[PDB]
């Protein structure tokens, strides 16, 4: 999987991720969900080498779920993102590094703030209002730089996201088969079924 | 490494270390498990020798292993943490490798297997802990209640109690619990669990903990006032 | 072979008790009394040094109160050398947690970790347990101010007020009598010292025979300050509360 | 993985009616340099076996020590060490063959080609080959390196198949071996005139001949050869 | 090779070819590319024959042990995941395996694609091997959920035929399977040479080919 | 104290002999082998009426052609069963065939004496391993913690063993049918059991070539108990 | 750089009859353009009425055969002298080959014998352990020369019944042991003519319920 | 007494009591007889049953085509030691293409048993073995004790009441050694020897176990109706 976007608006974080999975010269699937719920108010999308992505995501998911049960408490998006970064920074000097880039969208219930973290496979973490991995940013960041405000509503965020996807669909050579969009806010995680 | 065989057979065919581990369980605070028609309730004794306690932060007696399974115990508190941790790890390991949450029977079988391993491994002593494991299997509305003990044997129970004065509350449950018609509602199930603990507890104040587990990961712990209302109603009916 | 000389430190008695844990607790009961009292606006840690000398350098001395991090401290009762082994482990665990999650370790998580280490020495390895009982005084943003205790068995519990070491029976009765929920730090300071003054085996309670510490939100705005009292400061608070 | 440094060239051998013959020159080459002229590459094991080795000389000396130790070890707690439970050619070979294959399987071979020639308890002739890869084969005639290309054709004219063995005498077989060694001296750039020859007969036992020389060589016709085509003087 | 599998109203169809190649040389005219793991579980094979046979036969051991421990058949989802986890141990060591785990369990019919990278995908239709592109063409244009067992068996059979014809490394014969809730059902070995001529005449397809 | 692998002056391993005493305290298990199949039956012995008896699993499937009953410290049997199941399936992986009942039993018994100062003590449980293969037909083995295994035509282990074994001595003959064997296990179990035998506190099972290993339903066993009562009242 | 592999040439052929089986192979051993031996046995009697030949790299072939022979020995020890069936031997060999998935036995292996119903059986293995039961199979250097001939003359491929013109196939009538040996000899004689690594001699091992019999035939030595 | 708690302890008179107690386990075991001529070597073993429903415990184990043993004592220990012999016989064949000499097989068993008598934690083997074989120096019979002592003999017997059979063989020494090229007569002498150790019970069809190895005879075991000929 190649394409993953993220945008943090006033009261939520929105993650958009492509649906395509390719094998050799054939597209095997056009409805693949490149995301895992780490906790009720934390969602992680991912992109990178085949196999490694899901493994890493599920491994992180298992660790956060274990923590949640042990402490009867949900870790902050910041705490989760730091754990994820360390695992990747640990990984890059391994015999075989996991080649996975992630976006972590979460709503901090303590601070009542949405938070978006971008982490690449090297363990390079940055908190952003909007982010992307791979070539996605090359096409979309100019639009986001122009249109983005921090006081945007969730509906305005989705409209700006549609504009980003339209630009990708126009100028990218690859057909990524559209995106699955998910929203993370105070009430938890939900999927936008029509996009 | 320290390899000494601590759990060994005696001339009369007994493993004393395993039997002395049961004596530690006998010393522990009373724990009780009762399953109704659509729920399971876990009751636990809190000894009132310890006041000035901070009840917010003090380790609670009932522990969630997953969102749909709970574990209570009687015996050594420190030993119980090791079993709970292992169980919690195995629960996530099962979800990760098989893509289904553990069944209550499987989780019990794992915890029982850990206890057994510590009865024939060198350098280690048995866990001084007996557990009550309860919950509902994924996409199933049949209640599950299991018991384990230091030897590593486990079995399913309609209702069971462990710990100090468990002999008395088991006596109560055996005459009060009908298999043909179990506690139909949550109220009836909690009432029967509180009644059973009132045979042993002393005061019905902060000495009784109740945790109700319903199907589909619906687990809640009752508060002091909610339990106190059951304590009030039971004795008012008793004055007759 | 070697079996002949093995004491077997990790076995049950016929009554279902751990011999070495019980005997370690017997050792701790002769150690200097340490008291912890939790208030709404802070925590107090008071402790009695054991029969000191006039030639002991007190201002550079530390046998009872130790700092685990900026938010958490411990009072010790038992073998000091054993406690320092555990204290350094606890300090490392707090830093590991901070490095991993970029947040200060919650008090209970640190307590559980140390208590699990103590537990391990009672179940495997064939080594003697640590002859130490801790009182943990700490703060985090989840539960606020917290008091815990751990003993050689590896069992830990939370408290509003608690004592360890010598004369805990007498001390716990006195605390249970005068403690109230709406209590404040300055009142708790007074209660801690009054309790030690009555339970002490010494003729009188003086500044040179005490270690004292507070954890206060009495730090400029929303943050927490640890105060390890100096000898002169302990002398002043003894006069203030009217003990000397 | 290595490369051979000091090397030994062809080892040649053949069966005859009552036993086997084996031969090898006394040279230890260092690339194109004919460095060591007094090297023995035929190593007897008891009075019934001779191991001829080509390839890396340091690895040869290692094998030589393994065999020396093998004899020592067989004598341990063995009253019949010089009789029924003495070392057989087939035992010695299979041991080496096991070692050679194990070493190649660890990617650290003994850079050699070995021919074990001997006579068994029951009088049967033994002649088998093994190399750095652990590859083994048996034939009425065996030769390593250049011997495989030049000596075998000559020796196979004497013993072309199994039925020719009883018809071949020791005088004929030795004559063929000695001629083959002369041909190798003419044509192999890493060969020497001096060589050793060993005969293992089921009747007369082990005969080990040292300090042999290639003789009866033809060189006279060289005087008539002038230039490379058109030159007359 | 060419393999395919798809879910439909009456379970799942599984069709494979039988050719095996060692370069341009056809080493085998009839290789079994389906493994029978249990009466309700099948596994297709594409890539290295040895890898496909070993790891899927090792899956069957592990799926069998599941039944003994739990007294219950393993799900298709869990079986596919065990296999993907095996592939993940020999990550980058050079294994070549592409398989579809087809079966019926409590959730109904199940179909999972698994390969050497560790990829594990759920889906209604899959096709693997050198001839998958040809098979997808026929499948995508003719597939429906409302297919009859007779028509569905034909579709999978016809799809392999399309690939066997065009792809040089696909052919030999067609092996058909139909998975129901009572288990899988073998629907025979069909020589492509004979099947081709038959389909040509009856269907009217392959007009460009002379016969 | 003393070594775990110590010999007594009589030439027996103390620990092995003591584990045999633990097995005598266990609930009764009986096995009978016939030419129509092997029958395995056990006493459940619930410690309380609130204990759901159907959760008491003292008869266990190792493979489709091999079953197993246990007596003694039943918790110790779990790792033995796990090993047996692994051995049975692993052999099927390596050799594409069913494993011989004797070979399976031998594999289980190889664990027995792997104790010292490996596990810290012998197993405190005996096993009746019953099965069928093509070479030796229907078989019944008794696997002890000594590492020894005997084949039996019929065998009883547990607390009522010597009383049951004497009864099996008289009753067994080479022409027993499966139905006759079923009733015979029920009869002897009912004789040695403390509580009154019924479908809830006793369990039957069998292994046949056709249908393989099967644990009997409580409804099926109940009918065999009723059939037993009537035939005993018949004379 | 050290190359742990080599090519010793050779060609093998296994054919399954109705109640018999043959495993044939030439006796020539080679490296590059040299002949090592004109008679080096390549097909072995492994016991329990099974014959094997591991063609390709001789050192790996000898090692594998040696290990399987050993596997048969221990199968008797461990399972009460039970006879190792041909299907069980095949699966055992798969696991022997895959133990070196990452440093393979560079050999093409064939075994022959009788199944548990008494019918003829041949199994074929790739170097990394993929096996399959077959009726007919040639392996090694001249495998591509021989197999098409066996498709035509054993399974009657592309052969139809005269008069019908492609409508009716030639019926698949069973072959006798004498008929099979003729096809084997003609296969190797033809292969010897056009392949330089094939020649010297041909050794055939025939397996029936009565046991294992050998037959040897000369081949051209050029 | 105070010096029998483990194998690592000498008594004041220089005795190893744990080894002596292991030796006692052999005396409790059922009788087995070994004897040989110059061409063949024979094992005869009285098998023991638990009861009438039980089978008769097997006593003879094959190690190679040319070697095998009979046991008396702890059967699992015989399985461990016979497995070791199987491997050693097999190592000799695979590496050296050489059948393992019976004398050397005895030396290997001796050294394996010895290590268990000098180290703490372990225990001595609780079984006695009679190894027969035919190698390059003809027929052989060995007696193995778990003390480590291995002895080459013409004939012997171990187990309960083994003294009766041993005396018989000591009388018959000059006769049975000469039984060359006659396997049936050598077995007869063995069956007659083991009969001197019987009381109350006699040799039945499922009671008797016989094994033989020789010049042109692979190690083969006879049980059931195959030994009815010799009853
Ligand atoms: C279609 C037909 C092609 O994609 C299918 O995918 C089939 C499916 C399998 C189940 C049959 N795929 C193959 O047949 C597969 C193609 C392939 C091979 C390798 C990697 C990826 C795909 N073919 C094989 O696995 C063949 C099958 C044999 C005939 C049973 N095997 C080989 O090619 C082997 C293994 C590779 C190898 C191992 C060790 C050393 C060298 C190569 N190769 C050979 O046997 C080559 N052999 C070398 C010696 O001289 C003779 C040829
Ligand atoms: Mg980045």
């Amino acid at each position: 999987m190649d394409i993953i976007l993220g945008i943090r608006v006033q009261d939520s974080v929105i993650l958009a991720s492509s649906k395509a999975v390719t094998r050799g010269i054939s597209v095997l699937k056009d409805s693949d969900d490149k995301t895992r719920q780490l906790s009720p108010h934390t969602l992680m999308s991912f992109a990178g080498e085949a196999g490694d992505t899901v493994q890493f995501a599920e491994y992180i998911q298992a660790n956060i779920q274990l923590y949640s049960i042990r402490e009867d408490y949900e870790l902050s998006p910041q705490a989760v993102s730091s754990f994820v970064r360390q695992e990747l920074a640990k990984s890059i000097r391994s015999r075989r590094p996991y080649q996975v880039n992630v976006l972590i969208g979460g709503y901090d219930k303590k601070k009542n703030k949405p938070e978006l973290y971008q982490i690449d496979y090297l363990g390079t973490k940055v908190e952003l209002p909007y982010g992307a991995h791979g070539y996605s940013g090359f096409y979309t960041f100019s639009l986001l730089d122009h249109h983005y405000r921090p006081d945007m509503t969730t509906e305005e965020g989705l409209d700006l996201l549609k504009l980003c996807v339209q630009e990708l669909e126009k100028r990218m050579p690859m057909d990524f088969k559209g995106v699955i969009v998910k929203i993370v806010d105070k009430d938890g995680i939900r999927q936008v079924d029509d996009f | 490494g320290y390899d000494r065989a601590l759990s060994i057979f005696s001339p009369d065919g007994h493993i004393f270390q395993v039997e002395y581990a049961l004596e530690a369980v006998k010393r522990g605070t009373c724990a009780v498990g009762v399953k109704g028609k659509n729920c399971v309730v876990l009751g636990c004794e809190r000894r009132s020798t310890l006041k000035l306690q901070d009840t917010r932060i003090t380790p609670s007696k009932v522990s969630k292993i997953d969102s749909h399974v709970v574990l209570s115990f009687s015996g050594l508190n420190a030993d119980s943490r090791i079993l709970i941790e292992k169980a919690r790890v195995e629960a996530q390991s099962h979800r990760l490798t098989l893509e289904d949450p553990v069944t209550v029977e499987y989780l019990t079988r794992y915890v029982a297997g850990v206890q057994q391993r510590y009865t024939q491994s060198g350098g280690v002593r048995p866990f001084g802990v007996s557990t009550l494991i309860a919950g509902f299997d994924p996409r199933d509305d049949e209640p599950k209640l299991y018991q384990t003990e230091p030897s590593g044997i486990y079995s399913s129970w309609s209702a069971q109690t462990i710990g100090r004065n468990s002999k008395t509350v088991r006596e109560f449950l055996e005459k009060n619990y009908d298999r043909k018609e179990p506690p139909a509602t949550v109220e009836e199930c909690v009432k029967l669990t509180v009644r059973s603990l009132l045979e042993v507890v002393q005061t019905g104040a902060k000495n009784i903990e109740i945790t109700v587990v319903k199907p589909d990961s619906d687990i809640v712990a009752l508060s002091s006032e909610e339990i106190n209302q059951y304590v009030t109603q039971i004795e008012q009916e008793k004055q007759e | 072979g070697s079996r002949r000389y093995d004491s077997r430190t990790t076995i049950f008695s016929p009554e279902g008790r751990l011999y070495q844990v019980e005997y370690a607790l017997e050792s701790i009961s002769h150690a200097g009394t340490a008291i912890g009292i939790m208030a709404s606006d802070g925590i107090v840690l008071a402790a009695e040094r054991k029969v000191t000398s006039t030639l002991l350098e007190q201002d550079t001395s530390t046998e009872k109160l130790y700092k685990l991090n900026d938010k958490i401290a411990v009072a010790v009762a038992g073998l000091t050398a054993d406690a320092e082994i555990l204290i350094n482990t606890a300090r490392i665990h707090a830093q590991n947690y901070l490095k991993t999650y970029n947040e200060d370790i919650p008090v209970e998580i640190l307590v559980r970790r140390l208590s699990d280490i103590k537990q391990g020495y009672t179940q495997h390895g064939g080594l003697r347990p640590f002859g130490v009982s801790f009182i943990y005084a700490g703060y985090d943003d989840r539960y606020g101010y917290q008091l815990y205790t751990s003993n050689p068995s590896g069992n830990y519990t939370g408290w509003k007020a608690i004592s360890v070491g010598a004369n805990t029976s007498a001390a716990q009765t006195l605390l249970q009598m005068d403690y109230k929920d709406d209590m404040k730090v300055d009142d708790a300071i007074e209660l801690a010292l009054k309790t030690l003054s009555k339970t002490t085996d010494s003729s009188a309670l003086t500044y040179d025979r005490l270690e004292f510490a507070t954890i206060r939100k009495g730090a400029n705005d929303g943050e927490v300050y640890q105060k390890i009292f100096k000898p002169q400061e302990i002398k002043d608070i003894l006069v203030k509360t009217g003990i000397t | 993985t290595q490369q051979p440094i000091v090397t030994g060239t062809s080892v040649i051998s053949m069966k005859y009616d009552n036993g086997v013959i084996i031969a090898a020159d006394n040279l230890g080459s260092y690339g194109s340099l004919l460095r060591f002229n007094g090297v023995e590459r035929l190593i007897p094991v008891g009075d019934n076996t001779v191991v001829g080795i080509s390839g890396d000389i340091s690895d040869m000396q290692h094998i030589e020590r393994l065999l020396k130790d093998l004899v020592t070890e067989n004598a341990y707690d063995n009253p019949l060490a010089d009789a029924e439970e003495a070392l057989e050619p087939s035992y010695i070979f299979e041991y080496l063959a096991t070692v050679m294959y194990q070493r190649r399987s660890k990617m650290n071979p003994l850079w050699n080609a070995i021919i074990v020639a001997g006579v068994q308890s029951n009088g049967d002739q033994f002649l088998r080959y093994v190399n750095l890869l652990g590859v083994t084969y048996s034939s009425p005639t065996l030769a390593t390196g250049f011997g495989a290309h030049m000596a075998n054709p000559l020796l196979r004219k004497v013993v072309d198949r199994e039925s020719d063995i009883p018809k071949t005498t020791v005088q004929v077989a030795e004559e063929a071996i000695v001629n083959a060694m002369r041909v190798l001296y003419y044509r192999d750039a890493r060969s020497s005139r001096n060589f050793s020859l060993a005969i293992i007969d089921k009747n007369t036992g082990l005969t080990f001949k040292k300090n042999l020389q290639v003789e009866n060589m033809k060189w006279d016709f060289a005087k008539d050869i002038k230039g490379y085509g058109t030159q007359k003087i | 090779t060419t393999t395919l599998a798809f879910k439909f109203q009456h379970g799942v169809i599984v069709a494979v070819d039988s050719r095996a190649t060692a370069g341009s040389y056809i080493s085998s005219l009839r290789m079994n590319k389906v493994i029978e793991i249990n009466p309700y579980l099948l596994g297709t094979m594409s890539g290295c024959a040895a890898d496909c046979q070993y790891w899927e036969r090792l899956l069957a051991k592990e799926c069998r042990l599941y039944y003994l421990r739990n007294g219950e058949r393993i799900s298709v989802s869990a079986a596919s995941k065990l296999l993907s986890n095996m592939m993940l141990q020999y990550r980058g060591m050079g294994l070549s395996m592409g398989s579809m785990i087809c079966g019926w369990d409590k959730k109904g019919p199940g179909l999972y694609y698994v390969d050497d990278n560790g990829t594990r995908l759920s889906g209604q239709m899959f096709s693997t091997g050198s001839g998958n592109t040809y098979a997808y063409g026929v499948l995508d244009s003719n597939y429906k959920w409302d297919l009859s067992v007779e028509d569905a068996l034909y579709l999978g059979k016809r799809s392999i035929l399309a690939a066997a014809h065009r792809d040089a490394y696909s052919g030999g014969s067609v092996n058909l399977y139909h998975v129901t809730e009572d288990g899988w059902i073998y629907h025979g070995n069909h020589d492509v040479g004979e099947l081709f001529w038959k389909v040509k005449e009856e269907e009217g397809s392959f007009n460009n080919v002379i016969g | 104290d003393r070594g775990v692998s110590t010999f007594s002056p009589e030439g027996r391993l103390f620990q092995v002999e003591y584990s045999l005493e633990a097995i005598k305290l266990g609930s009764t298990a009986i096995g009978i082998a016939t030419k129509e199949g092997v029958v395995l039956g056990v006493e459940k012995r619930a410690t309380s009426p609130l204990l759901e008896s159907d959760s008491i699993e003292k008869i266990v499937e190792i493979d489709r052609h091999i079953g197993c009953a246990m007596s003694g410290l039943t918790a110790d049997a779990r790792s033995m069963i796990e090993h047996a199941r692994t051995a049975a399936v692993t052999h099927n992986l390596y050799y594409d065939e069913d494993i011989n009942v004797e070979s399976l039993t031998q594999s289980v018994c190889d664990l027995a004496l792997r104790f010292g100062e490996l596990m810290s003590r012998p197993f405190g449980v005996a096993l009746l391993i019953a099965g069928h293969d093509a070479d030796d037909g229907y078989q019944l083995f008794h696997a002890e913690p000594s590492g020894t295994f005997y084949r039996y035509n019929a065998k009883a282990i547990g607390s009522g063993s010597e009383g049951a074994q004497a009864e099996l001595l008289n009753e067994w003959h080479s022409s027993l049918t499966l139905k006759e064997a079923e009733l015979l296990v029920l009869k002897i179990l009912k004789q040695v059991m403390e509580e009154k035998l019924d479908e809830n506190n006793a369990q039957l099972s069998c292994i046949t070539k056709q249908d393989g290993f099967k644990i009997y339903d409580n409804e099926k066993t109940a009918e065999l108990i009723k059939e037993l009562k009537e035939k005993e009242a018949a004379e | 750089q050290f190359n742990p592999y080599g090519d010793n040439g050779g060609t093998i052929l296994g054919i399954a009859g109705e109640d018999f089986a043959v495993l044939a192979g030439d006796t020539r051993n080679i490296t590059d353009y040299s002949i090592n031996s004109r008679y080096e046995p390549k097909v072995f009697d492994c016991g329990d009425n099974i014959v094997m030949s591991a063609n390709g790299f001789a050192a790996d072939g000898d090692a594998l055969v040696k290990r399987f022979k050993n596997s048969v020995k221990w199968y008797h020890f461990d399972h009460n002298d039970k006879k190792l069936s041909i299907n069980s031997a095949a699966r055992n060999i798969q696991h022997l080959l895959y133990s070196r998935r990452f440093f393979p036995y560079y050999v093409y292996n064939i075994i022959a014998g009788l199944d548990e119903d008494g019918k003829g059986a041949v199994y074929s293995f790739d170097p990394v352990g993929s096996y399959q039961r077959e009726q007919c199979r040639a392996g090694g250097a001249a495998a591509s020369l021989i197999m098409p001939f066996l498709d035509n003359q054993v399974n009657f491929k592309n052969q139809y019944e005269p008069g019908t013109n492609g409508k009716v196939k030639k019926p698949l009538k069973y072959l006798s042991v004498e008929e099979v040996i003729k096809l084997v000899r003609d296969s190797f004689t033809s292969a010897t003519e056009r392949h330089i690594q094939v020649g010297d001699g041909l050794e055939i091992l025939i397996v029936t319920k009565d046991g294992v019999r050998k037959e040897f035939y000369e081949l051209k030595r050029d | 007494n105070n010096y029998d708690g483990d194998t690592v302890t000498f008594s004041p008179t220089g005795r190893l009591f744990q080894v002596e107690y292991a030796l006692e386990a052999i005396k409790q075991g059922s009788v087995t007889v070994g004897l040989r001529s110059n061409t063949h070597a024979v094992l005869v073993a009285l098998k023991r049953n638990a009861d009438e429903l039980s089978s008769y415990q097997k006593k003879i184990i094959k190690c190679d085509e040319h070697m095998g043993l009979s046991l008396a004592g702890l059967a699992p220990d015989a399985r461990v030691l016979s497995n070791y012999l199987r491997q050693q016989c097999n190592y000799s064949s695979l590496v050296f293409n050489r059948k393992l000499a019976v004398e050397r097989a005895g030396h290997l068993l001796c050294d394996k048993a010895q290590k268990n008598t000098q180290s703490y934690g372990g225990r001595p083997y609780g079984v006695g073995l009679l190894i027969i074989g035919y190698d390059k120096s003809g027929a052989h019979l060995l007696e193995f004790q778990p003390s480590g002592n291995v002895t080459e003999l013409y004939g012997t017997a171990i187990g309960a009441r083994s003294q009766g059979a041993k005396t018989y063989l000591e009388r018959t020494l000059d006769t049975f050694i000469k039984i060359d090229g006659n396997p049936d007569e050598l077995i007869k002498a063995g069956v007659e020897a083991i009969s001197q150790s019987l009381r109350d019970e006699s040799l039945t069809v499922d009671n008797l176990s016989i094994a033989i190895v020789g010049k042109d005879t692979p190690f083969t075991i006879y049980d059931g109706e195959a030994v009815a000929k010799y009853i």
